[PDB]
């Protein structure tokens, strides 16, 4: 049934602000929490992701969470951020300063008990819980080290649950924070054994994006959250909206999990708009399944002909011909017969919407577990090894209690990832 | 020639030719009933094994019928018991998984304490 | 002088019923037993304070049936409800069953009829015993009768009457077993058994009478007329077999060959018209032919041992040796060494009585024949085939087997059949 | 007298049908009341109907069924009212054409209630000849029930006798694979328990109506039809007084030569169509032949492979009797080889002047013939084919039974086989 | 009297329930609301006090929604809602979940009211168990359920209508995981099961109805008339025929053997225009074309051990047998040498009934063909070979064992298979 939100770091809740700004006005709710909306169907699975109440008003089951009062700030003199109940920001003054012992164990440990406490409390809300969903930072410190500590942390209390993330890669095309690696290969390392599912966003991909497609010359966070939000309300579309399922977290990790291990997902979504521009002409529905199967459209920078697809799930929205849509996607696997694993039978699964987003009359979504994501993991070990090397700014982490072995655990863990990830992918069926 | 003279009847003797040759030849009710209860002993026996074949097919009737029943309730047992040790081998194998989960994440929060430790030392 | 006349089975009650029906026409008794206006006529029947003569007759048939029929006729006054004894259930065509089984269970009651019908008697002659030969009832039942007969009223005679089986009448496939049976456990208990071949009474019926389907009631009109030619010396003031022990006597040479030929005339029909009625010379040639004989046998290719020649009605001494002086002429009719070559005439004066309204007619004249011929042997060799078929492959034998009885009694019947078949080897050289 | 019991639907049907033909041909309308002409008829009515006074006549007739549905037929039917209601016995659970059902686990929780029914009706009788049981050989409640009410009967009324309508079931007549388990189960207890079985052949009655009736459609109305015309005339001698005057005993030990060989060969003359048309008389030799041919025994053997051991026939209405007997003694002649010489005069006829309803000249053979074992051969090959793979048991083991109770009903019938074979190999 | 009670579980079984009871209801003259205006249909229907003709049928499922549609559906009336149990969390298309872990929360209370409706049985004939092969719940809860009745009603007859997974029609990747573990589970507990490919009925409705993309609806009631055809033999009482339970003896040889094929026909378009009508030689014929069966197979190629035809409408025994003569001729219909080549035939007076506002046309006369063919055992290959991809590589596997399943709980489910495979090989052995 119902999902708790949680927001942890800067970009956590940066991202979080506008997935709660989108799917508001996806489900035809003003800043306020008042419902003013045509449709019954925007009310139909509301539920999902709020909580009904006085006055008949709805408010989100979210959590904001960081160490610097700063971005919490941005957020509540922002658009909607009246919206969310004010009880739920628990906050800290200490700051993370990109330090992931900051955030795991030092700083963030000291405010973790009080965050849980407000997440036990939407978790009694709760008629059904179905898991719980973070938006975090993988290169910060709130994000990074209180995210996953989080995550952890709430897995003792509820093991039952589904834990899924949407976690933001650094690329040093968007950061110039020179530990960012150390803090992303600790992370990976996190979720690797306490999440279900995770949605990696890379900042590569959205920079190179936003710069090689939309021209923009000068991408501002804006315009990558942009992004962000575009694929987030499409990830959730079957979550939020009734059609032909059902409409469970757990359904998708089922079938969408096949090695515990690999539940890191490559979203991607066509079209690729400009923030807040206006849509002239919309796309055909092969423009749209040729769009969304492309690397250029794949929201993590690794090329998805460089490996192969375990599973695949594409969500259609808009009003438009599933023959078309079941034609153009069975030509798509067809052809590219190569790039799916023929060891799991049928893994391209495909659901429709009649509901588009805002100013598109017609979006496609693209979930895929490809083998080719080893290629971030290589590509942040590769820039975690340079540093480690030479033991570069880790007093930094040493100096919070830490251990060089600790360090050295973490490396070895993300170059196992890698490793099971090409066994998959260079396994044959015979 | 004569043999007699009557009322209504008379008889009278006729030889036609002699003989050629003058010379001429050439019960117990105990026993009866001995006899008699013989033969009734003997119908009365063989009916008596035709009734011990005839009783030797009621107790076939009555094992079959016990077969049957037996057969229904050895497979309910089966399917009892079977259902039972499932269940259990089931309840007993997901505990460990979960006891397991939450061990290795409090040897985790173990690290944690020392790490808060390990930067008071560092002071 | 007394004289029980005991009816077993069906043939002999039916029998039974047609000799009792031609006596008290010939003694003028009506069917309620009072009679109006010569003494030896009570030999055979008990008279009651009420004056009415009741028969000295015990009608015994395992199915009630045949008794029944009797207690309807208009002769259900002239007998006891304790003399007309019936049983449940038949032997079913089973020697052994009306022996063994079904017997055992009517024995002791069937004597007390006798015994209380001979507590009236100043001395019993003997006993007149009536049956078929292959019946279940007139086979098993009859033998066993004979055997408490020969006890308990030991040294009294007995006259057997037999209905001998024949295919062209109602016959039943196991008759060859169940006769063979009778007449071994019969054959020391007779003093003298006349038999009686169905299929002789059969053409009779037909050839003379003009009845090509004779009816059971049609055939015992004759049985009637030759049974009644044989007891007429008895029932009347006669000189011939005045006794039942003349019999033995005067046809029996050798007591187990004691089955004589009999043979009647004339076999006369009423629906055609009138003629001349016939001489003595006329029924005396016609008593030699086999046409008129009453078992099927070849008597011109046997060797005789006896002779007697019962006559009745209008006859005249002289004109009956008349007949005797013209047959010697012709025919040389053998007999065997031990025996003298000659007859035993008589002639009871009373009038040939035939049923009025009946099949037969009326006859002034009628004689009867008793003829013991080695001739008699060829009627036991069809019985004793018969039997050594079924018996070869024991077919039917099962069933005797069920009731009782032993294969080791089925060999002893055939054995003594054999040894009796040897007897007429013996006597006919 | 004799008890008549019917069981199952074939049993019932068959039953219902014979019922019926005898009560029009002894005048005793639906109701039960006598309407007849001649006083000929009531004379050995007490072999079949009681009284109630009245003068009311009640079918000697005990109603069995694991399954009320051919009851109800039945009741619902037109000379259904006649029967006494305290008759109808009957369970719920049809037993479903499983010889196992029908023989032990539902059948015995209905058979001691029957019992109870004919002890009563046994108890109204002066004298018992024996029994009468109508019954299919390859279902449920006929097959199984009716052996196992056989077997009972007989620990209860050993002395009286076991007389059988079975039929024989065939593929042509009903799709069920099983029935050949059924019949060989069913045969093995017969061969033990009746005394007369009169085996009435599905696969012969659906040739006669086929390709004789020139019914291209035969219904089960229409194979019936034949078999209540064969059952009174097989019982000419029983409820009707003519020279015989016998009964069924009687005829069990002249028909009879060995225990086990008391399968017979029904027979009829002429084989009449349902209704339609009637019309032209028939010459006796016409009669004698017909009867005496293959194309006219209820039973599917060929007379001319086997030896008849002893053979019956009632000849009905008004014919010379000359006539009949002049054609028989010649048939005797011509076709002496396919008769037993070591039985002698083992052909019986017999003849009745009332001729049967509808039709004025009838004859209904009953051979004792060792062609019998045809039939034999043909159930056990059926039986065997699925033995062989052990097909269908499962329904079988599953109401308690054994394999070794399959393996051994198989040889028993095997052993009737070469049993039959003797007396056809034999001679005097 | 005859008494038989309906189950059914998860998303496919309850739909299909619906499909099956509406068409009953229409069948017998009955209206929404339990009243109407032959007693054999009581078998299906218990009658109350008040004159209300209330289904034998007991509806489950691990989550609300589809059973809710039916508590507000147009029948909320038709049935008691103590006999439309839910849970509240679903199976996540996991066996393990639906037979353990979830369904053992509600086994007691589903067996408790199959109790109730079980004492309203004078002389109850046994169950007809509805379900999916690829559900959690279809697979997981109908096999406990299967095995927990064979506790509670021992040897009782148990039969199954069981929807076999088609690409074409939804299905999830785990889907021959479920379909082989339920197969395996109830093989004992059934003594009868009626496999429904849901690629054929897809096939039907496409060539047949011409619907270009049939909804659940359209297959439902396609599947519906077959069901009521199968059980029209128990809820009528003919003198013409009808007769199941007797088919059932010569469809099963062996008691694993007990998979029917169903080859109904004629399938007729709502606008088919001058159409009427078919004589009895098509629609015989009918069930010899592969395009007909109710599962994708080739009895053409595959020997038979039973045939049965089940008439309904206007059939006359003349026809009948004519048309199965010119059958008998033919030499594909090529029978075993171990059972007879027999065709057992049933007839009913009551012709194939239409719903109101429906894809498929009125027709005259219909018929059912089941058949015990080695060609059903192709279903279990196709089956067998999807799962024996994913196995090889232990795909997915870790949320059934993470629910407290064992891997060996899938080796013995899929030897069983390969000796259910091997005994089809066996029997058709000459
Ligand atoms: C080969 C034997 C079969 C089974 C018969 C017969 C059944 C029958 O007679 N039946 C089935 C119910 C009853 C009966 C029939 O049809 C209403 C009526 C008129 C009847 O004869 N009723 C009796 C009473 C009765 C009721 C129930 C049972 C028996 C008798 C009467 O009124 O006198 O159908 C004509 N038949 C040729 C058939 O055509 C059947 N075909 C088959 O069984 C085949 C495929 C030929 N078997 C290899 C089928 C297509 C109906
Ligand atoms: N001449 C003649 N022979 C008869 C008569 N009744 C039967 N028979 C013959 O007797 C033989 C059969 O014996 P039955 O006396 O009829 O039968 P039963 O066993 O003695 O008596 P039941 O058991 O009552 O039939 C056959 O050869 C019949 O032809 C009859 O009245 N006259
Ligand atoms: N023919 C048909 N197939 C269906 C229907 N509903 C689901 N399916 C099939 O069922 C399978 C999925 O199983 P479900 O019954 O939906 O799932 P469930 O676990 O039993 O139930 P839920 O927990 O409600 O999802 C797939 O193979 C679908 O094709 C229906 O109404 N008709
Ligand atoms: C109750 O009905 C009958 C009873 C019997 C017989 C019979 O067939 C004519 C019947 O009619 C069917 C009978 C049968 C067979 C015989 O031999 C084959 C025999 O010798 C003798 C007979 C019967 N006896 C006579 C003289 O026919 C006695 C038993
Ligand atoms: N897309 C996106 N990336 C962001 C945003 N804010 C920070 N980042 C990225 O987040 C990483 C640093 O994490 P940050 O959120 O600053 O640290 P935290 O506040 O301590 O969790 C860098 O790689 C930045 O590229 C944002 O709003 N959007
Ligand atoms: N001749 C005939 N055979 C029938 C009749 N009814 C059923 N049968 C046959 O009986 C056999 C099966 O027995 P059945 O009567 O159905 O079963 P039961 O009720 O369990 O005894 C099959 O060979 C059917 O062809 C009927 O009335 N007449
Ligand atoms: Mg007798
Ligand atoms: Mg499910």
């Amino acid at each position: 049934r119902e999902i708790v939100h949680i927001q942890a770091g800067q970009c956590g809740n940066q991202i979080g602000a506008k997935f709660w700004e989108v799917i508001s006005d996806e489900h035809g709710i003003d800043p306020t929490g008042s419902y003013h909306g045509d449709s019954d169907l925007q009310l139909e699975r509301i539920n999902v992701y709020y909580n009904e109440a006085t006055g008949n008003k709805y408010v989100p089951r979210a959590i904001l969470v960081d160490l610097e009062p700063g971005t919490m700030d941005s957020v509540r003199s922002g658009p909607f951020g009246q919206i969310f109940r004010p009880d739920n920001f628990v906050f800290g003054q200490s700051g993370a300063g990109n330090n992931w012992a900051k955030g795991h164990y030092t700083e963030g440990a000291e405010l973790v008990d009080s965050v849980l406490d407000v997440v036990r409390k939407e978790s009694e809300s709760c008629d059904c819980l179905q898991g719980f969903q973070l938006t975090h930072s993988l290169g910060g410190g709130t994000g990074s080290g209180m995210g996953t500590l989080l995550i952890s942390k709430i897995r003792e209390e509820y093991p039952d649950r589904i834990m899924n993330t949407f976690s933001v890669m650094p690329s040093p095309k968007v950061s110039d924070t020179v530990v960012e690696p150390y803090n992303a290969t600790l992370s990976v390392h996190q979720l690797v054994e306490n999440t279900d599912e995770t949605y990696s966003i890379d900042n590569e991909a959205l920079y190179d994006i936003c710069f090689r497609t939309l021209k923009l010359t000068t991408p501002t966070y804006g315009d990558l959250n942009h992004l962000v939000s575009a694929t987030m309300s499409g990830v959730t579309t079957c979550l939020r909206f009734p059609g032909q399922l059902n409409a469970d977290l757990r359904k998708l990790a089922v079938n969408m999990v096949p090695f515990p291990r690999l539940h890191f997902f490559m979203p991607g979504f066509a079209p690729l708009t400009s923030r807040g521009s206006q849509q002239y002409r919309a796309l055909t529905v092969p423009e749209l399944t040729q769009q969304m199967f492309d690397s250029k459209n794949m929201m993590a920078a690794c090329d998805p002909r460089h490996g192969r697809y375990l599973t695949v799930a594409a969500v259609f929205r808009g009003r438009m011909s599933m023959k078309e849509v079941d034609e153009q996607m069975l030509n798509v696997q067809n052809k590219n017969s190569s790039y799916f694993v023929e060891w799991i039978p049928n893994n391209v699964k495909t659901a429709v919407c009649d509901i588009p987003p805002r100013g598109l009359k017609m979006s496609a979504t693209f979930i895929g577990n490809s083998t080719a994501i080893q290629e971030l993991f290589k590509r942040i070990s590769e820039q975690f090894t340079a540093m480690f090397r030479r033991k570069a700014f880790l007093h930094w982490y040493t100096g919070e209690g830490m251990d060089e072995m600790e360090f050295t655990e973490a490396e070895s863990n993300m170059n196992d990832l890698v490793s099971e990830y090409q066994q998959y992918q260079d396994a044959t069926a015979d | 020639i004569e043999l007699n003279k009557a009322t209504s009847g008379q008889s009278w003797e006729v030889i036609l030719k002699p003989p050629s040759f003058d010379g001429v030849p050439e019960p117990s009710l105990e026993e009866i009933q001995k006899k008699l209860e013989a033969a009734e002993e003997r119908r009365k026996y063989q009916e008596a094994e035709l009734l011990k074949h005839l009783a030797e097919k009621r107790e076939h009737e009555r094992e079959v019928i016990q077969k049957a029943i037996e057969e229904n309730n050895n497979f309910i047992k089966m399917a009892k018991e079977k259902l039972a040790q499932k269940m259990e081998s089931n309840k007993e194998n997901r505990e460990a998984h979960l006891a397991a989960m939450l061990e290795r994440l409090q040897e985790k929060d173990k690290h944690a304490e020392e790490v808060r430790k390990n930067k008071e030392l560092k002071e | 002088r007394e004289c029980i006349s005991i009816h077993v089975g069906q043939a002999g009650v039916q029998i039974g019923n047609a000799c009792w029906e031609l006596y008290c026409l010939e003694h003028g008794i009506q069917p309620d037993g009072q009679m109006p206006s010569d003494d030896s006529f009570n030999t055979f029947f008990s008279e009651t304070g009420a004056g009415k003569h009741v028969p000295r007759a015990v009608f015994v048939d395992l199915e009630p049936t045949v008794i029944d029929e009797v207690r309807t006729g208009t002769y259900r006054q002239l007998f006891h409800p304790e003399q007309l004894i019936t049983g449940k259930e038949d032997a079913a065509n089973n020697y052994a069953r009306g022996h063994y089984t079904i017997g055992k269970e009517i024995i002791d009651l069937v004597l007390d009829r006798i015994r209380k019908l001979a507590d009236q008697c100043t001395g019993l002659q003997g006993f007149l015993v009536f049956h078929s030969f292959g019946g279940g009832t007139g086979s098993g039942f009859t033998s066993l009768l004979m055997e408490r007969l020969s006890v308990d009223y030991g040294k009294k005679s007995k006259l057997e009457f037999s209905i001998y089986p024949a295919p062209q009448v109602s016959t039943a496939v196991v008759e060859p077993y169940n006769s063979i049976l009778t007449t071994h456990t019969t054959l020391e208990h007779s003093d003298c058994a006349f038999m009686v071949d169905n299929e002789a009474i059969y053409d009779i019926c037909r050839r003379n009478l003009d009845i090509e389907r004779p009816t059971y009631t049609n055939l015992n009109r004759l049985i009637g007329q030759i049974v009644s030619s044989i007891t007429a010396s008895l029932r009347f003031d006669g000189a011939l077999n005045v006794d039942l022990t003349e019999f033995q006597t005067n046809l029996v040479p050798y007591p187990r060959i004691h089955f004589p030929l009999a043979t009647y005339a004339p076999v006369i029909s009423a629906e055609k018209a009138y003629h001349e009625q016939l001489s003595v010379a006329e029924i005396t040639n016609a008593c030699f032919e086999p046409a008129n004989q009453m078992v099927k046998c070849d008597p011109r290719h046997g060797k005789y041992m006896a002779c007697c020649l019962l006559y009745r009605g209008d006859v005249v001494p002289k004109d009956v040796n008349a007949a005797i002086a013209t047959i010697k002429t012709k025919r040389t009719i053998q007999f065997v060494d031990w025996c003298p070559t000659g007859f035993k005439v008589g002639i009871n004066y009373q009038p040939p009585t035939v049923v009025p309204g009946g099949d037969l007619a009326k006859v002034q004249r009628a004689v009867c024949m008793l003829s013991n011929t080695t001739a008699i042997a060829e009627a036991w060799a069809r019985l004793d085939h018969k039997f050594d078929l079924m018996y070869a492959k024991r077919a039917f034998v099962h069933w005797y087997v069920g009731e009782g009885m032993e294969e080791g009694e089925f060999s002893e019947a055939r054995e003594d059949m054999a040894a009796l078949e040897k007897d007429y080897e013996e006597v006919g050289v």
